């Protein structure tokens, strides 16, 4: 039996860019 | 989501790993995978996910793993805190209380 | 989500365990992980998830596990019912009908 | 072969607090 | 979600099994678990999920399982089609084309 | 290695009732 | 979601496999399963999911698998790029940078 | 211990049809 457990996290990072039409 | 490879490594994120992104600014919650980036301090949301965030938003990136009882007892989460420039402020191996 | 450690224990929730939160007041459904709290009767939604609820909302906290056929046959769910103060009213090991 | 099964639940609990800018 | 136990059995759904519900009328998609019902032809959405549907809505109930390569090759899905009264019209062991 | 596969489904069933304040 | 069987094969998608669909036009993100299609270049969204997309929308179809440490180290993702007619433009075994 | 990993993907495909009342 297994359970999903928080393995790691990056808390309160900032989005620096966004690319809607990113390719590949 | 493209994450500075050095930052990703510190959080033990592997390329292709599914992660959950939750945006503190707008409340959006979505799942995508990690792409290792070569740009220092860069966190770029790509594809359809770009519509769920705005540049400048504060987000929490979560990685989960399926574990059994023994693994849970021995598990230590890697929690990384960063500043506004995505520079590492802290890295702990236990939850805050 | 920070849950009174004693309440969490009764529901067999481990710190770091992923849980699904469904809000009866507003219908929001989201996933987050458990943080054991030291405050009696406290249930605090943290981070981005705070935007999906209002203080005072009634919620259902669900924990799932991946099981095989034999585990399913022997499995007994831990269902905890609480009052408005998050005090335990009932704890059963079977679904209601 | 495995299936996700309801392991446990807390039914109709009340949210007592919320912290959008929770740290760590 | 409470499902007529006989209907659930035909679809090989066990009590407590997580299922995905997608509403054809309104497009809502959510996850919940199965509760075996004693009322013939009954499909009742309980709790917070009640806000995601309206009585009379047509829905698709999906159950997924984690399988390895060998299991996938030998797997036969159980697809049940019902009428407006939730009576069984068909049960197949292969996808339609 | 495992993959989530469609195990079974009930296609186009009708919701006959709803209970927001269902207990237990 | 019905996907041209030849396209599905190239992306190593098996019939019944759960996939995540993210729509670049409208930002919708949802999960459904693969149905192998016999129509060349066809990608048809069926059921409730039809309400989450519009014909002509550009989408990204993602398939995830649960892997252990050794599997991750040896894993090579199958990334397929297609044109407006859903014809194969590229197929790579590594992420783009 | 296991993690969900991107196995494969079809990038920027075009939806050619939609069938709300698809049967089976």
């Amino acid at each position: 039996m297994t359970f999903e457990m928080l393995y790691s996290k990056i808390h309160r990072a900032t989005i620096t860019d966004a690319n809607l039409n990113y390719i590949g | 989501i493209t994450i500075d490879e050095d930052l990703a490594k510190l959080a033990k994120l592997r390329e292709g790993m599914k992660v959950e992104i939750v945006d503190v600014n707008n409340g959006e919650r979505f799942s995508t995978y990690v792409i290792l980036g070569k740009k220092r301090g860069e966190i770029c949301v790509n594809g359809a996910a770009a519509r769920k965030v705005a540049i400048g938003d504060v987000v929490i990136i979560l990685a989960y793993a399926s574990m059994n009882e023994d693994e849970i007892n021995a598990h230590k989460p890697s929690i990384v805190l960063v500043d506004e420039k995505n520079e590492i402020l802290e890295k702990g191996l236990e939850h805050h209380h």
